[PDB]
């Protein structure tokens, strides 16, 4: 179906928004720009493969108590 | 349209989950010394998602009644 | 008219786009998260309503100012 | 295009009035002890509305200059 | 070619997502609402016309950052 | 479509440009007293730009990983 391939534009809809979501949320939680030098830190770089777990994580729980109520 | 508006409905749909996964992830999620959410992070999810889904639920039937005017 | 249907799209586009501000700056104006239960209670539900009502009449009100000027 | 244009353009103003709602509902709507705006509600938005409009005026003027070279 | 029309999409699709960015920035950066009186001041105005010509100050260098890495 | 996809893929470069121009203006550039940046303005969106964008290579990572799953 032609129309059903407006899936591939509305997946890759929600994939691009959220990584993008991702990008900025764990920005906030992680990156501390005062008196900083533009190298990612130790310190910065695990926080956000945290981050970014935390983050999945935090779809399926949100997707699962969509799924409840 | 019409096609348009199932697109358009699908898309709304990919929106609240996507503002309500940000929206639960900034007010929940703020450790990050492990890789998945504590049992308090869910919890507070539960109640994040749930206050979200109302407040979101009210304001829609308010939107509905204001519109029709 | 076939590009006047646009109409459409560009219509639903601003009453998506205005309901979801609406969510948005509604949460912001009513919505108190500070060891909050998951229910929305009767004084969050109240705002609510008149945070609608007042986001229309704000509408109208700044539709009305861009029309004298 | 050029029909983009034209459509670009009808987005392009439904825009600017959603973000100017916005913009003045944030910062002058802030009682909700009723469903109407006050005096002082509508005299605030009506400068906001100003404000922003020349604000975006001006902008758009140096957008236009810069945008040249 | 068709499709490389697309790029009058794409490039506007900059152009006008720039433009918004650019009165949102130079808005927080140049406008005082408090007790402010819709007019736009000596002051505001000229801030702003240097707050966008520091914005496209700022695109070129960090367009000439991301072309070194 | 897989021309979604190129086109989809443009857009999102010229989202992270954006972003970035956005984020670095933002953080760095706060003095207007002139119309173009000083020595420190350049530096500190020099650094920005890197830290941004290492920032943003560590999360399209994760995401990646945590994505096959």
């Amino acid at each position: 179906s032609q129309q059903k391939i407006q899936a591939a534009e509305a997946e890759l809809d929600l994939v691009t928004d959220m990584f993008n979501k991702l990008v900025n949320n764990c920005y906030k939680k992680c990156i501390n720009t005062s008196y900083s030098e533009g190298e990612l830190n130790k310190n910065e770089s695990s926080c956000l493969d945290r981050c970014v777990a935390k983050y999945f994580e935090t779809n399926v729980q949100v997707g699962e108590n969509m799924q409840k109520m | 349209f019409q096609k348009v508006v199932e697109q358009k409905q699908m898309k709304d749909f990919m929106r609240l989950y996507s503002n309500l996964v940000e929206r639960c992830f900034t007010d929940c999620v703020n450790d990050f010394t492990t890789s998945k959410l504590t049992n308090k992070e869910q919890t507070c999810i539960m109640k994040c998602s749930e206050k979200f889904l109302k407040h979101s639920e009210r304001v829609g039937q308010r939107f509905q009644e204001q519109n029709a005017a």
